[PDB]
RNA sequence: GUAGUAGCAAAUAUUCAAACGAGAACUUUGAAGGCCGAAGUGGAGAAGGGUUCCAUGUGAACAGCAGUUGAACAUGGGUC
């Protein structure tokens, strides 16, 4: 919305925290069987929307 | 082998008859290639820049009804086409088409 | 061998439209090597990319 | 049983569809939106005269 | 891996395997019985003849709709057609047969095409959008390939 | 156009993040909070949804504080500090 | 590596019914 | 099964050559032929969208053909 307040500011701040992919040594341990993120959003498809 | 050089006058005003308007003018090309192409026998026809905008200089609908071109065959290299020759076709002013025929010129 | 960045960033330093800022394809290489206005300020002014001027629209008729 | 063999909400759509008349669950978007609710026969219904 | 019909010269004759490839299964096939039996110089042959359309496929089984053609009288038959993708990706095979056929140490050109199935994949899921706010599904239909290259003795 | 052409008019938000449950809410033409009432004191749960009391009561959140008094109570609420 | 995209939930969304009522028989 | 079937038909349009590239009807440049025609297919914002902006890199997905491209994926930047 191009000019805006700062509660909006932390919580997009948070969404791009959350929004970036599995590092390859993770998904090396024991105790694993996670393959992907699946909370991973894409803006054209998912909105977050507030 | 051959290296010949021939010059064609191509009557495209019968060799496009019904093609419609906004398609008229690239079956101009289309069939040039398939002229330079049967004249020589070899496939591959590049032809120049200078003989596009003679084709296009009157719009896409309105060809010049009589081009005399210039047919050279010419052979490629350098890890090469399967092809040993080609053709570069190049575009040769004449003001009328009266009494003038296909002359094999160097 | 993809000359989109130095298309736009010419018509921003010639102060001009995108349409028209060329000339030379044939130093296809020479261009692509550049990738700052630093870089692409010496291009203009050493003959690689003209201004194209203007298409004619005469007030004669 | 004793509750929560059916937790869920639903009810039917009826006649102009052409589906069956198995309560469906209402809402969209999460997949189990228009499965078949409550009853023996469905996935996730309850049981025939839940235990006592 | 397991091949249908393991073959009963084992140690002279060569195959290949394709798995997961994204093509058309029902072009896929009809020109897997075109090919079968061919000898591989004119397995090479025949199927560049088909991207280049001058000789065709015909089309046996999955034959719904298919127009007809001159060239199916090679065949005795009507319908052919000349698919693309399906001939580049089976003259794709046949280089890696030959390549087979080099490491192992036979007389590559004595070698016919005894065994190739083509059979359907996991198929890959897209959607598309019909009228009045329904989805239906859009989906591939890749196919695995396989092949046995025997000696002609 | 009692659809999808009068849906291309939505364009101004009626309810917004607010600062107690923070659930987009927060109805902003009247500035009360349709999930736990924000102006009122009280936190609004009723009885005839049971799972949003399963949603938003005790055991969901942390308890990061409500769970040392547990611990505490183990012992009686000591006050010294150990042996050496 | 990166896990397969799309396969969202659906959604289906209600439909005109009984075509064009047009008139009925009487 | 229907099925390699319907279908990919709103608003005038492409062409020739050249480079990179396993690989070019679409990517890039260059020339021609064009249309939006100042109530614009242009230049900038309020709302809303929230990294979409920029750069580089790959080509399994996705982009309803393809792609050497992207508002995709991956990495790194930028909002005084
Ligand atoms: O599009 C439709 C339309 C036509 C037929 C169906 N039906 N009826 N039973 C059906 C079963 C399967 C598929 N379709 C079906 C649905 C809609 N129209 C329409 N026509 C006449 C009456 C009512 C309507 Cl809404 C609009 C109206 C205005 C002019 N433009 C077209
Ligand atoms: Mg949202
Ligand atoms: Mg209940
Ligand atoms: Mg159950
Ligand atoms: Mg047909
Ligand atoms: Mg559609
Ligand atoms: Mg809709
Ligand atoms: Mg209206
Ligand atoms: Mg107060
Ligand atoms: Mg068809
Ligand atoms: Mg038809
Ligand atoms: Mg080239
Ligand atoms: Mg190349
Ligand atoms: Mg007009
Ligand atoms: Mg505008
Ligand atoms: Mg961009
Ligand atoms: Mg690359
Ligand atoms: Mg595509
Ligand atoms: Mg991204
Ligand atoms: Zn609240």
């Amino acid at each position: 919305s191009s000019h805006k307040t700062f509660r909006i500011k932390r919580f997009l701040a948070k969404k791009q925290k959350q929004n970036r992919p599995i590092p390859q040594w993770i998904r090396m341990k024991t105790g694993n069987k996670i393959r992907y993120n699946s909370k991973r959003r894409h803006w054209r498809r998912t909105k977050l929307g507030l | 082998n051959e290296v010949v050089t021939r010059e064609y006058t191509i009557n495209i005003h019968k060799r496009i008859h019904g093609v419609g308007f906004k398609k008229r003018a690239p079956r101009a090309l289309k069939e040039i290639r398939k002229f330079a192409m049967k004249e020589m026998g070899t496939p591959d026809v590049r032809i120049d820049t200078r003989l596009n905008k003679a084709v296009w200089a009157k719009g896409i609908r309105n060809v010049p009804y009589r081009i005399r071109v210039r047919l050279s065959r010419k052979r490629n290299e350098d890890e090469d086409s399967p092809n040993k020759l080609y053709t570069l076709v190049t575009y040769v002013p004449v003001t009328t088409f009266k009494n003038l025929q296909t002359v094999n010129v160097d | 061998s993809m000359l989109r960045l130095q298309k736009r960033l010419a018509s921003s330093v010639l102060r001009c439209g995108k349409k028209k800022v060329w000339l030379d394809p044939n130093e296809t290489n020479e261009i692509a090597n550049a990738n700052s206005r630093q870089q692409i300020r010496k291009l203009i002014k050493d003959g690689l990319i003209i201004r194209k001027p203007v298409t004619v629209h005469s007030r004669a008729r | 049983s004793e509750l929560a063999g059916h937790q869920t909400s639903a009810e039917s759509w009826g006649t102009g569809r052409a589906v069956a008349r198995i309560p469906r669950v209402r809402g969209g978007g999460t997949h189990r939106s228009g499965q078949g609710a409550f009853g023996n026969m469905c996935r996730g219904g309850r049981m025939f005269a839940p235990t006592k | 891996v397991r091949y249908s019909l393991d073959p009963e010269n084992p140690t002279k004759s060569c195959k290949s395997r394709g798995s997961n490839l994204r093509v058309h299964f029902k072009n896929t096939r009809e020109t897997a019985q075109a090919i079968k039996g061919m000898h591989i110089r004119k397995a090479t042959k025949y199927l560049k003849d088909v991207t280049l359309q001058k000789q065709c496929v015909p089309f046996r089984r999955y034959n719904g709709g298919v127009g007809r053609c001159a060239q199916a009288k090679q065949w005795g038959w009507t319908q052919g057609r000349w698919p693309k993708k399906s001939a580049e990706f089976l003259l794709h095979m046949l280089k890696n047969a030959e390549s087979n056929a080099e490491l192992k140490g036979l007389d590559v050109d004595s070698l016919v095409i005894e065994h190739i199935q083509v059979n359907k994949a996991p198929k890959m899921r897209r959607r598309t959008y019909r009228a009045h706010g329904r989805i239906n599904p859009y989906m591939s239909s890749p196919c695995h390939i396989e092949m046995i290259l025997t000696e002609k003795e | 156009t009692k659809g999808t052409s009068s849906f291309g008019k939505r364009r101004n938000k009626t309810h917004t993040l607010c600062r107690r449950c923070g659930s987009k809410a927060y109805h902003l033409q009247k500035s009360t909070c349709g999930k736990c009432g924000y102006p009122a004191k009280r936190k609004r749960k009723y009885n005839w949804s049971a799972k949003a009391k399963r949603r938003n009561t005790t055991g969901t959140g942390r308890m990061r504080h409500l769970k040392i008094v547990y611990r505490r109570f183990r012992h009686g609420f000591r006050e010294g500090t150990t042996p050496k | 590596s990166w896990w397969p995209l799309p396969l969202l939930l659906l959604l289906l969304l209600l439909l005109g019914p009984a075509g064009a009522r047009a008139q009925e028989d009487e």
